[PDB]
């Protein structure tokens, strides 16, 4: 029961997804061939959350891999843990999106989404109790931004009551990987604010600082970054898969983390994160884990929480700990930083403690934050969008696929409303 | 002849139940199963079968299936009746509406059936012991749904409930004020007496007297387990002055809507420091009325006592109890309300408290559990109501509750009822 | 039936306490723990438990945690109740203000609680024995803070205190005159009788009669331990003419503000030279009134005696005491005040003094402790006041005291009170 | 409880600091790898004063090493006991101060102090009961004088009630290691007289005499001098770490040693100090230790106490001794040299006796002296400063970094006030 169906999209999503299943399979003891060789029996009790069983002990991920080009999937199946996936779930086209939201959404993915849903429904109908859908993509491209948002709309229209959570890689402020990021991002956000319950925003620039400052990693590959993203993805779905003192279902987080419907954008974090040479200088106890979780330099999003206030916060601990330490430390953070927390919410921390930690770590903790400071990200995108849109920078590529300038204005207006809404609820009562 | 039906709802109640039934099994000599190796004592909580299997008279219910599944895999797997362990499909997501309106409607008809099958098997029904959390989810919604069903099918039969009251400062969920008030509104007219405990207070006790700097939830549950054993000791064991479950109602409830006694357990002492203590009746009895030892973080001296039940155990001489209470009555700091000259209910039992192996409590000769109904608790309700007003002024999380069967009108009705309850506490606190 | 609550404050009192409780344990046959291997004597100082553990009726308090931590690790680690040993976070830094206003406010409420828990456990309360240093820090500030609390909660109950008075020449701290006067101002109206001892005087005794050229603080504490045992011997042991703690007040205190008797212990004799001495009652009694044997470096013949308490021990014949005191009365050098024709209080006890193993004192058959209230001590207060005037004229260290809760006005009030005390000593020293 | 946080600064501070931790680790039984291998258990009871515990028995110094150049720290970590430090505490820049107070304080360290405080606060917040801060630096340079005083101001503003003690190497009268010593020293003193509770002044010239006269050392390296400084640094913090008959907390010394707020400059000393060939001609008893402690030829400061009077004096003894000998000897010094002691202070000696002596010595004793004769040091600096400042000797280097000539006059005026104040309280009553 409480099954999760994973849905890939684009190059970024597939790359992260491949790493995600490498991590998930590791903690569940699944070999790359699909066989189970774990030690503990607790990792096999709730294996149905992510995997479907087959004859001979083969466990198949409940994952759908989709992209408009064959290359990224071909890399996925060739790489480690690539044969674990079911071949029928590789729903791909031939002519890719050129990093334009219009093509992936209206022109290219429109003729392929119907096939994708034929695999999503088949996976969904095989669940004893469907909990939600898990989507990994990027907002800065065409396929993930365009095609991913198209699937979100289709599923939310077909499964209204199931929780939809997205792990989106957000464009960075410092430098870009694509000239048309503002167009792709603004249009994609127009669909997320309406058809998802919790989106975990992450930017590559922030992850570079984590590798540079904390991990002291001098040659950070994209595989290294995907490991950090995979860690937080696994953390938010541990209470479904392992026992714990105080459990926290995905919906249990949404209620505690989403006061108003549209303020559901989170910036994640993880701990412990230390370099190889500095590991022998750490106590590795609850007091210090909570000390760095709330640090602005350990969050995988660019926005600094110091520039705004936290509406809500979640700390999903893993490993055997003293619940007194967790409750006291969370309260201690609340008291010291009372200026950083919205006052009309008396308690701003949701605590979850899972008994089984990740492999190789005695203790671990994942940080989730719904902060009013995230409006900085959206407002920065709006400034970039209006500058390009003010003189029709690239619309002929988008309008050539069927879009209209009216849609761009609607997307911009909705983004401004969201930024304003975040500012409204940043002020005290009366 | 006597009996008690124990319903454990939610994670807190279920996890507390494991501590309780690990202790009842110990006190009665049971072997972690229904087997007693080669008696009218165990009959109160355990039903017997011809094979020699003693079956707990309890129902474990949870919409979530993780915690109850752990019981099905733990050491007490073979103890409970498989149908007693009822598990749902999806949890309440810390939402009162889900537990009461959407999901609870698909499990209440099943749990009530097993209550029906248990009630008719008893020679004589005595009451109910309900364990649940006040924070929210199944402990707020489903409990109210089940409590109202019991009040109809079983009416005047006693219905006692043990609740983990929200702490003043510590909090583990963001929408506890919503859930706490909603369950309170729908349980005042269906509950006879609710005993309160706080996580924060027991953390202090576990670190102030027990010399443990790393309390888990297991430690707290064992402390709670002792309290319930002290309450139900009279039925289980012989004593000098027995007290029944139906006696708590008229003794601690002066008015129908004020039925929230506090809880205390005096000799919470470490093994090492017990060697330097006399642990006589007067000192343990005096320890109960100290703020430092209350299981709920509400200072008694902020208000006036109106009912106290002292449940002693072990080698206790009634003469010592008579003198010990009298000197307490003399103290002017311990102020009872004017209209209750008769303020103490005394229960003495011969069976001493049994220490769970691997626990922290010492091998105490004599223990006392105090159940005090005090006006000071009104401040705690005021604090809880204040949190509700702030969030509700902005409609912080109402869209979740309204979207799962509930209506906006319930928030106004629920809070207005609590305002009356706070006013009712003010009336009782004044004379002439 | 009788009891004494011993509070040991600061390093001097705590370290002196170790000597005292090492001797009480010896005299009562205890084995460095609460265990007596296979009686109404030990009850005065030790509480008993069913396990056979005798618990000292003492409270060890110190804002610094170094000295008390040593006790928790020493041979007497298992003796004291763990909660009796109260340790703070930071020391008083040789500052009266810190002990009384800043840090003492976070520990007094805790120590007074254990005094409350000890007082109510006694069949009958007799008084307090407070050990502290006059130099400063916790012994000056915290003692005054605790003494005033006792005077309110326990009122007329006796409150005796033993103080290490500052030496005339020797000094270990630079701001002793400030602290000594400040504690004196706040303890005159809350103390019934304070017994004085000086480090310098006992150093001379330990080198003039005991043949030891290397006295440590351990040696001095053992000498002080004998004095307290002689004072409390009547309660502990039977005797021919018993003296109670409440008797010292009216016998040695003629006026409320003059309650500072000196201290003396006659047979302070080495083992080797004890073989050439008769050690009869007349010679030991005569030794008390010699300046060379006083425990405080204040010459008695500079003033007039006004009260003397002779506490004998061992094989002592009251006839010898009667004659021995009478011949002393005859001597014109030993001048008592005119208004006290009745100047001697005699106490004889059958229990001889026990020699601590590894000590220096001989195995004396009979010992006498003299508690003399003499006008000569006024000179010592005058010397102490003179030091205060010099430093205060320049405001030598006032900025430290003023910066931690105290005010400038207290220095003027404190010294003005001492000036009255010195004047009061002059009035008592004159007749007609 | 009563933890001390050590803060390095400049080349001199880091060099002394490295030797300091070599001595401290020795008496606490800590190996250079951080492991404990001592015999007695008393040296592990109060180890939290200087060290933080880590997994596997690793004990990490609560030390922050900072300098504007990487070289000195690189030497520290490469040398013995260099790996014991936590790498994160090496807060260093790239462009060093050129021995000008302005650059280290206003221009170069101003952009680095914020990072340093991020480590000081983290260390401070990990203490159960913070006692004070320990700073080792030099007044004759830029980094120690400039950057060190900047940290003093920041910490004293952030921890007003904690005791700040500094061990400063003072310029010598005989010869200089830097042409701009008067500028650096006078400006640095302007900050110490206001933002520290006890400064232990030491000059290299005095330590050379000790090595030449007493130790008879013919090849004195800077490591040899740092050992003497380390010895006195350890001595003043023994009662916090080991038991004793009469304890003396750092604050316990300040109250007894600081009559007025600004007269808190001390000149330290140590004993016993004997050569290898003259050791078999010494009794090594209390009477002779006190005999050389008050000798003007055994103090690590240039100023001769004979030229002024002692306001206060402290003698922290170590090792098992007869308290009678200590009290008598201290009184004997008081009586004989009554002309050398301020009369309006009746007692001028504070005695502390610790039970455990330093390794290899049965007895030891540290001398601390607050003497009015220290005005000779300050007045000598003032004469050098005014001669250079009278015709703008080097101000363009300081004024070029942002300083003003007004600040120099203020620094000089404050120094003259301090010298005058020392002279005022050198005269008897009335
Ligand atoms: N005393 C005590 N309280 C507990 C324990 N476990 C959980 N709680 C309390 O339960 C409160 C929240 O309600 P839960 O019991 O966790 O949630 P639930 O009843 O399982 O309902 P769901 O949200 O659907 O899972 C928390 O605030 C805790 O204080 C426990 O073992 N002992
Ligand atoms: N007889 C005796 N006197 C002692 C002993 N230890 C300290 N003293 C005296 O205590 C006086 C100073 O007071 P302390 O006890 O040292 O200080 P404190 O009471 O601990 O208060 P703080 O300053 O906060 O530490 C000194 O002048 C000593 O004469 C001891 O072991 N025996
Ligand atoms: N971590 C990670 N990020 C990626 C990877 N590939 C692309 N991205 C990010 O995705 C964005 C580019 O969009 P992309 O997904 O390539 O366009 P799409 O193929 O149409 O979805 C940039 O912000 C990249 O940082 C990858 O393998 N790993
Ligand atoms: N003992 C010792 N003293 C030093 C060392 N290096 C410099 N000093 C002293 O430091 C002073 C010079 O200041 P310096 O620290 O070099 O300038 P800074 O680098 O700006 O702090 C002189 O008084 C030197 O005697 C060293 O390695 N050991
Ligand atoms: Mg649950
Ligand atoms: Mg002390």
């Amino acid at each position: 029961m409480r099954e999760i169906v994973h849905l890939q999209a684009g190059q970024c999503g597939n790359q992260i997804g491949a790493k995600f299943w490498e991590v998930i399979s590791d903690e569940h003891g699944i070999d790359p061939t699909g066989a189970y060789h774990g030690d503990s029996d607790l990792q096999l009790e709730r294996i149905n959350v992510y995997y479907n069983e087959a004859t001979g002990g083969k466990y198949v991920p409940r994952a759908v891999l989709v992209d408009l080009e064959p290359g990224t999937m071909d890399s996925v199946r060739s790489g480690p843990f690539g044969q674990i996936f079911r071949p029928d779930n590789f729903v791909f086209g031939q002519s890719g999106a050129g990093n334009n939201w219009a093509k992936g959404h209206y022109t290219e993915g429109a003729e392929l989404v119907d096939s994708v849903l034929d695999v999503v429904r088949k996976e969904a109908e095989s669940c004893d109790c469907l909990q939600g859908f898990q989507l990994t993509h990027s907002l800065g491209g065409g396929t993930g931004s365009g095609m991913g948002t198209l699937l979100i709309s289709k599923i939310r229209e077909e499964y209204p009551d199931r929780i939809m959570n997205t792990f989106s890689v957000v464009p960075s402020p410092k430098v870009s990987d694509t000239v048309v990021e503002p167009y792709n991002a603004t249009l994609s956000v127009h669909q997320l604010v309406e058809n998802t319950d919790e989106t975990y925003c992450i930017d590559n620039e922030a992850l570079y600082d984590i590798c540079f400052r904390t991990l002291k990693l001098t040659t950070p590959t994209y595989g290294d970054l995907n490991h950090l993203v995979s860690a937080t993805m696994s953390g938010v779905t541990t209470c479904l898969r392992f026992p714990g003192q105080l459990n926290a279902d995905l919906r249990k987080l949404a209620v505690n983390m989403v006061p108003f419907p549209r303020l559901h954008f989170f910036m994640p974090g993880f701990a412990p994160l230390t370099s190889r040479g500095s590991q022998q200088y750490r106590a590795l106890t609850v007091p210090e884990l909570t000390q760095q979780m709330f640090d602005a330099k350990n969050m995988m999003a660019a926005c600094d929480p110091r520039h705004g206030r936290y509406l809500t916060v979640a700390a999903i601990f893993r490993g055997r700990m003293s619940m007194k330490e967790v409750d006291e430390q969370m309260l201690n953070v609340q008291n010291k930083n009372s200026s950083y927390f919205v006052e009309w919410i008396p308690n701003n921390v949701k605590t979850a403690v899972c008994d089984i930690p990740p492999r190789g770590l005695k203790m671990s903790a994942t940080f989730i934050g719904n902060s009013t400071a995230i409006q900085e990200l959206f407002k920065r995108i709006s400034e970039q969008f209006t500058a390009m849109f003010r003189r029709k920078a690239f619309l002929h590529w988008y309008t050539g696929e069927g879009m209209d300038e009216m849609e761009f204005t609607e997307a911009e207006s909705n983004m401004n409303d969201l930024v304003s809404e975040y500012q409204q609820y940043q002020d005290a009562t009366a | 002849m006597r009996e008690c039906i124990s319903v454990h709802i939610g994670q807190a109640g279920v996890q507390m139940g494991n501590a309780c039934w690990e202790l009842y099994c110990l006190e009665h000599g049971i072997q972690q199963d229904g087997i007693i190796p080669d008696d009218s004592s165990f009959g109160t909580f355990f039903s017997e079968t011809g094979s020699g299997k003693h079956v707990p008279r309890a129902v474990f219910v949870d919409l979530e299936q993780t915690v109850i599944g752990e019981i099905r895999t733990g050491h007490y797997r073979s103890l409970f009746h498989p149908e007693q362990l009822i598990t749902g499909k999806e949890d309440a997501a810390n939402n009162y509406a889900r537990g009461h309106y959407t999901i609870g409607k698909e499990i209440v008809d099943s749990v009530l059936d097993r209550v029906r099958k248990m009630a008719d098997q008893c020679s004589g029904l005595q009451g109910f012991l309900i364990f649940h959390s006040f924070g929210g989810g199944t402990g707020s919604g489903f409990t109210s749904l089940l409590m109202e069903r019991l009040s109809v099918d079983y009416g005047k039969k006693s219905k006692l409930e043990f609740s983990v009251y929200p702490a003043p400062q510590i909090s583990t969920a963001v929408v506890e004020p919503y859930n706490s008030i909603l369950t309170t509104h729908t349980t005042l007219e269906h509950s006879d007496c609710a005993f309160m405990v706080d996580n924060e207070a027991i953390y202090d006790i576990c670190n102030r007297n027990l010399d443990i700097e790393r309390p888990t939830y297991t430690n707290l549950n064992r402390l709670i387990g002792q309290i319930v054993s002290s309450i139900t000791a009279s039925l289980r064991f012989d004593g000098a002055l027995n007290v029944d479950l139906t006696e708590f109602q008229t003794n601690l409830v002066p008015y129908p809507r004020i039925h929230f006694p506090l809880v205390t357990y005096s000799p919470i002492i470490s093994a090492e420091k017990a060697y330097h203590e006399q642990l006589s009746v007067p000192e343990i009895t005096n320890a109960c009325f100290e703020y430092s030892n209350q299981m709920v973080k509400c200072d008694p001296r902020r208000g006036k006592y109106m009912a106290c039940c002292l449940l002693y155990r072990g080698d206790v001489v009634p003469k010592d109890v008579n003198a010990a209470i009298a000197t307490i009555k003399t103290r002017k700091s311990i102020q009872f309300v004017d209209w209750c000259p008769t303020g103490f209910k005394v229960g003495i039992n011969y069976q001493p408290p049994t220490a769970v192996p691997g626990g922290d409590l010492a091998k105490v000769q004599r223990a006392v559990c105090m159940l005090s109904n005090t006006t000071a608790i009104a401040e705690a309700w005021a604090r809880l109501d204040h949190k509700f007003d702030l969030m509700y002024s902005k409609r912080a999380f109402v869209h979740w509750y309204v979207g799962e069967g509930m209506e906006e009108g319930e928030f106004s009705e629920a809070r207005e009822d609590m305002a009356a309850l706070e006013k009712d506490y003010e009336e009782v606190g004044t004379e002439s």
